């Protein structure tokens, strides 16, 4: 189908100030945070918007920081319980009356091996569309 | 990509 507009290019979601002692034991985790992606303008016709996710990961499978704090990885969900880790995909319904499509998202950090180690967070989850 | 989710924050040393 024709594809809409996206109108959510680049979309931030800020975590904050982690403190290491709450990251120490494997297992701990962040709270979760909010995230959207929107697209408008969406052509008569394209009734679904597929999301496809890549960004990179390490071994525990979650995205990884390529910040310099160690032992934390990020965890990406949609609103539902689905993780959402590299090559996944999400598909969301064209909302007539406005012609546009949103996914509402969640992100947080966790260490899966404890241990997390002071500095910064950074990843990038790249996604790319696709129109039926 | 289409779009991009930047994801941001600090740990921060408390022990
Ligand atoms: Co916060
Ligand atoms: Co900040
Ligand atoms: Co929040
Ligand atoms: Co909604």
């Amino acid at each position: 189908a024709k594809p809409c507009t996206v109108s959510t290019t680049n979309a931030t979601v800020d975590l904050g100030d982690l403190y290491s002692f709450s990251l120490m034991s494997a297992g701990a985790a962040s709270a979760w945070h909010d995230v959207a992606l929107e697209l408008t303008n969406c052509p008569v016709g394209t009734s679904r918007v597929t999301a496809s996710f890549s960004g990179a990961a390490d071994s525990t499978g979650y995205y990884k920081n390529q910040g310099t704090a160690q032992n934390i990885q990020l965890e990406l969900q949609d609103d539902s319980g689905n993780t959402l880790n590299t090559g996944a995909t999400k598909t969301v319904q064209v909302d007539d009356s406005s012609q546009s499509a949103h996914f509402p998202l969640q992100v947080r950090a966790l260490t899966v091996n404890g241990g997390a180690t002071q500095g910064t967070i950074e990843a990038v989850i790249e996604i790319t569309y696709t129109y039926s | 990509a289409d779009s991009r989710i930047r994801i941001r924050g600090y740990v921060r040393n408390n022990g």
